[PDB]
């Protein structure tokens, strides 16, 4: 065999920073720029817990226009970012129906997800906090405030999702 | 009619693809010119660049600058292309 590799997912409404977040990660950079995305695909090695690994990231449209491509890149992954931002309420509410189609296409209740609370270095938030862990709680998922921008929680956000998929690969 | 291309870049930059939209009445230059945007590519014109299908292994298509994209390109194999300098 060879070194691990774990097929990660970034979906959420769109706008909400998924490109953003995925650019930092790779390339360390952070442009302000409206390109909404089709489908867009990274990779990046890493060590995660001692373990040298492959992340193959998968950047996904937010516009519902695409919303029909969303059943295969289901079945693909193996672990989902659910992405929204701290100053956009729809974006917080639409991520119920991105974790059901998930649920529904994995057929399963446990699917390794991050909910990730992005745009954190911006003022004038409309989703607090508690709120968000208290939703993260209920689906039994981590949380992590991030900002492509300042790297808040940033290489955490993907880091923890892949010791998700860790977990679950076991159990 | 429209359909999904993925390109990617030679560049070492961590990105294997992205994708664009492509419509029937596109010709080669505004694919490049799309492709660019897309990937950020600004200091050249885009008469340096050329648009490659990847067909297999080991044959590559290269679509001609002044063709209709759909007529020129083989869409018996997936929609992968390669945006590079001449
Ligand atoms: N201030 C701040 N702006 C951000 C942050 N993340 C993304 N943005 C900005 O928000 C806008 C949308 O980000 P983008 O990454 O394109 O969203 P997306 O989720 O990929 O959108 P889509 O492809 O599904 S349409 C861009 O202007 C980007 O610069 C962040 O953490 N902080
Ligand atoms: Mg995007």
């Amino acid at each position: 065999g060879s070194m691990t590799e774990y097929k990660l997912v970034v979906v959420g409404a769109g706008g909400v920073g998924k490109s953003a977040l995925t650019i930092q990660l790779i390339q360390n950079h952070f442009v302000d720029e409206y390109d909404p995305t089709i489908e867009d695909s990274y990779r990046k090695q890493v060590v995660i817990d001692g373990e040298t690994c492959l992340l193959d990231i998968l950047d996904t449209a937010g516009q519902e226009e695409y919303s029909a491509m969303r059943d295969q890149y289901m079945r693909t992954g193996e672990g989902f970012l659910c992405v929204f931002a701290i100053n956009n309420t729809k974006s917080f509410e639409d991520i119920h129906h991105y974790r059901e189609q998930i649920k529904r296409v994995k057929d399963s209740e446990d699917v390794p997800m991050v909910l990730v609370g992005n745009k954190s270095d911006l003022p004038s938030r409309t989703v607090d906090t508690k709120q968000a862990q208290d939703l993260a709680r209920s689906y039994g998922i981590p949380f992590i405030e991030t900002s492509a921008k300042t790297r808040q929680g940033v290489d955490d956000a993907f880091y923890t999702l892949v010791r998700e998929i860790r977990k679950h690969k076991e159990k | 009619d429209t359909c999904i291309i993925r390109i990617s870049v030679e560049d070492n930059n961590g990105n294997m693809y992205k994708s664009i939209m492509l419509t029937s009445q596109d010709k080669t230059p505004a694919v490049i010119q799309r492709a660019m945007l897309k990937h950020n590519l600004d200091s050249d014109p885009a008469e340096e660049y050329e648009l490659v299908q990847v067909i297999s292994e080991d044959k590559e298509l290269v679509i001609p600058d002044s063709a209709n994209v759909f007529y020129a390109m083989n869409s018996q194999v997936n929609f992968d292309f390669i945006l590079r300098k001449k």
